[PDB]
C-alpha cells in the first residue's frame, strides 16, 4: 500500500539524476536564473 | 497464485527502477519482500530463508535476474494466497465451534506465541468481527478480509 | 514629433533601432511604434512556461527603452555585479560564464530572444519542482539515505557532506530529504540570482 | 433567414457597434429585433488622468496614425481610418471604435478624454455574464480558446490571423480571458507584438 | 430547449463572433495597459 | 389570421435565425415544425409529417427559399390564439390560492386531454423541479418564459 508513494517515485529518479547534472552545467552558462528579489533592473 | 505468470515479470522490470535511488536498478534487501509482497507472495522470515530471498533490511540483495528463482520458490510453496493455518491457526480455548474464540485469548497470544508484532494489529483482528457481551469474538472474518485485500492481484 | 515622432526615436534611442528597423515605415523595431517602452516588442520573445513565469528582463526576453526617456540599456556588467552582492556567490568563473554567453557587456535584439525561447537546461520551474509531488511523504520525498550511495560509488562524486551541501537543505521529513527545496538550489528559490 | 440572406445581413447589420467596414463583411445577423446592440456596443463614462503614470509614453506609440503632423489637429476621418490597419494591433474594422475613443482630432491636450473615451468606446464596462456565457450550454465561462473553436467550426466566418494571433498575445489568467474581461478589457488585460 | 444546440447557443454564438471578426482589435485600445503579467512585456 | 404581410416575413426570418447555428443559413427538417407553431398556426404533428418534417434526427436540410412556399399555404385557417385565455384557464387548477401548480398534476391534465401529451413532454413540464418533493410552479413566470421564448435575443 506504501510502495504506491514509491512507484510515483520511479519516475521522480529520473527528474532528479537529470537535474543534477543541470546544477553544475548552468554554473558555467548562467544568466539562466533572475527571479523577483532586490537585484533586477 | 500458483506459477509466475508474464506480467508479474513485467511488474518486476518496472518497480527495479524504484528500489535504487537513482532510477537504475539493485533490489534493496526490506524493498526485495516489498516486490514479492506487490505480487502476491508473502513468505515468513523462517520461509525467505528457504527461498534464499530478504524481507528486511541487513540481509542479502541482488539484482531482478536474481530474484526469479527466489520468486519462483514461494509459488510451490505455501503463501501466494493458499489456505491453511491462517483462521485455521487460530482457536484452542474454545472446544466449541460457533466460529468464536476469547476476546483476551485474540490478542496476548499472538503476542505471547507468533513471531510477534504491533499490539494495533492485535487490536484488528478483533476490530474486523463482530462484538457481542457474551465473550464470543470471531476469528474466521479478518482473514478473508486479507484475501479481499487491498489488491488481490498484482499491486501497483 | 508626429509622422517624423518616430525618425527622430532613432536618434534617441539606438542600441537596437539601428539594427532592427519598422516594416510598414522606418520606425525603431517595431513596424511603426515611436516609442513601446521596455516591451518585447514586435513579435514573441518568450511564451513563459520555459524556466520563469513572473520575472522579465531587458535581455531576457525584451528591449530596452526606444522612447525619448534615452537608452535603458542593461549591461553584462550589472549581472557580474549581482554575483558580487545577493545572488549566487561570488566566483570569477562566473564572470567568465558572463563572456561564454556573449563576450563583455553587449547590446540586444537577437540575443534577448535566444535567452527568451531558451529552455536548455532546467526547465519550467513547475515542471523541475513537481517529480516526487505527485505522491506526499513530507511534502514529496527522494529516500536521502539510498541516493547518497549511489552518487559516491557511481554517478557525480559528492563526499558524505557534499550530499548535505550540494544536494540537499531539507531535513528528513517523510524518510527522506523534502524534494521541493532540494529542487530549488537547482533551479528557482536558491538558483537564484543570475542577473541583471 | 435562407443562405444568401445571412451574407447580406452582415453587411445590412450592421447595428451599431457593427457598422463597421469588417474582415468581409462585419457581424453575423442578430435575430430581427434590435435587443441585442446593447452587447455590439457596451460605453461607460470615467475620465482619467494623462501625465500621472509614465506608461503615459504609450500614448507616442499610438500617435503617428492619428496625428500626422507634429501638433496634430489633422484630419477627422484619418483615426478612423488608419489606426484600423495596424494601429491596437493589425485588420481594419476599427471604424465606430475609433469614432467613439475619439470625439474628434486627438492630440496631447485632447488625450484626457481619449484615455476617459477607452472606458467609454465599445463593449467597455457594463459587464455581464451571461453574453458569450450561454455558448458550452450554459456550462462555465465562456472564454477565448472555445471562440477560436467556434470561428473553424461554425458561425459567419471572418480572418483567421486575428484570431491565432489574438492566443498567442493573451497575457494568461489561467481560464484565459472570461467575457468579464472581455468588456472590462479597459481595465487590466490588453495584448502583446505589433503597433500600435 | 433539448435539441442541443439551437437552443440559448446562437445569441452567444453571434455575440462571440462580433469579436471574432475584429479580435486582434478589440483585445486592446489606444493605451495599452497590461504591463502587469505578459508572456514575455 | 393573417395574409402575406412583412411583420410575417419578420416572424419568420426571427425564428429561422434563432433555429440555426452553423451560420450557413440552414435549418434541418425536423425544425420546420416548431417554426411553424411560434409562427401562431397552431399545427399538429399531422401538419408537421405533411410538410415532409420530422420528430427525429434531421434527414435534409432547409433554406428559407423552401420553406416560404409552405408557410404563404400554412397560414390559412389559424388563429394567433390570446395570451390572456392560458391564464384564465391555468388559474382554474390553484395551490395556495395563488394560483400555484403542482408540476405533476400539471403534466397530467394535459396527458388526459386532446391529442394527448407525449412521454418527453409530460418530463419536460416536469423538468423544472425534478425529483424533489413535487414542486410548484406559478401560472405567471409559467406560460411567459414559453412564450418569450429563452433567450430570442437579448441585451444582457
Amino acid at each position: 500500500k506504501e510502495f504506491k508513494k514509491l512507484q510515483e517515485q520511479r519516475v521522480a529518479l529520473l527528474v532528479i539524476q537529470r537535474n543534477l547534472r543541470k546544477f553544475l552545467t548552468l554554473r558555467n552558462w548562467l544568466w539562466y536564473k533572475l527571479y523577483i528579489k532586490v537585484k533586477p533592473l | 497464485m500458483a506459477d509466475l505468470k508474464a506480467a508479474e515479470v513485467e511488474k518486476a522490470r518496472e518497480h527495479f527502477e524504484i528500489y535504487d535511488w537513482e532510477g537504475e536498478g539493485k533490489i534493496d534487501a526490506r524493498d526485495l519482500g516489498d516486490l514479492l509482497r506487490s505480487l502476491d507472495c508473502k513468505p515468513t522470515l523462517a520461509m525467505v530463508k528457504k527461498n534464499g530471498g530478504s524481507d528486511k533490511r541487513g540481509e542479502k540483495k541482488l539484482t531482478l535476474e536474481e530474484f526469479l528463482p527466489i520468486f519462483s520458490q514461494i509459488k510451490k510453496e505455501k503463501e501466494v494466497g493458499t489456505l491453511e493455518d491462517f483462521m485455521e491457526g487460530l482457536k484452542v480455548y474454545d472446544k466449541a465451534e460457533n466460529g468464536t474464540m476469547l476476546a483476551a485469548e485474540l490478542a496476548h497470544v499472538l503476542l505471547s506465541l507468533g513471531e510477534r508484532l504491533t499490539d494495533i494489529e492485535c487490536e484488528e483482528i478483533m476490530r474486523v468481527c463482530d462484538e457481542d457481551d457474551d465473550g464470543f469474538l470471531k476469528y474466521e472474518p479478518f482473514v478473508k478480509t486479507i484475501i479481499a485485500g487491498p489488491f488481490p492481484d498484482e499491486g501497483k | 514629433m508626429g509622422d517624423e515622432e518616430k525618425k527622430e526615436k532613432k536618434k534617441k534611442s539606438k542600441k537596437k533601432s539601428e539594427e532592427e528597423g519598422g516594416d510598414a515605415a522606418p520606425a525603431p523595431p517595431p513596424p511603426k511604434p515611436p516609442s513601446q517602452k521596455r516591451r518585447a516588442q514586435r513579435s514573441g520573445s518568450n511564451v513563459f512556461a520555459m524556466f520563469t513565469q513572473h520575472q522579465v528582463q531587458e535581455f531576457k526576453e525584451a528591449f530596452q527603452l526606444i522612447d525619448q526617456d534615452k537608452d535603458g540599456f542593461i549591461s553584462k556588467n550589472d549581472i557580474r555585479a549581482t554575483f558580487d552582492s545577493l545572488g549566487r556567490l561570488c566566483t570569477e568563473q562566473e564572470l567568465d560564464s558572463m563572456v561564454a554567453e556573449a563576450p563583455g557587456p553587449i547590446n540586444f535584439t537577437m540575443f534577448l530572444t535566444i535567452f527568451g525561447d531558451r529552455i536548455a537546461g532546467t526547465d519550467e520551474e513547475d515542471v523541475i519542482v513537481n517529480a516526487f509531488n505527485l505522491f506526499d511523504e513530507g511534502e514529496g520525498k527522494c529516500k536521502e539515505e539510498t541516493l547518497k550511495r549511489s552518487l559516491t560509488t557511481w554517478g557525480e562524486k559528492f563526499s558524505q557532506d557534499e550530499v548535505e551541501e550540494a544536494l540537499s537543505e531539507a531535513p528528513i521529513d517523510g524518510n527522506g530529504l523534502i524534494d521541493i527545496k532540494k529542487f530549488a538550489q537547482i533551479l528557482t528559490k536558491g538558483a537564484e540570482e543570475e542577473g541583471a
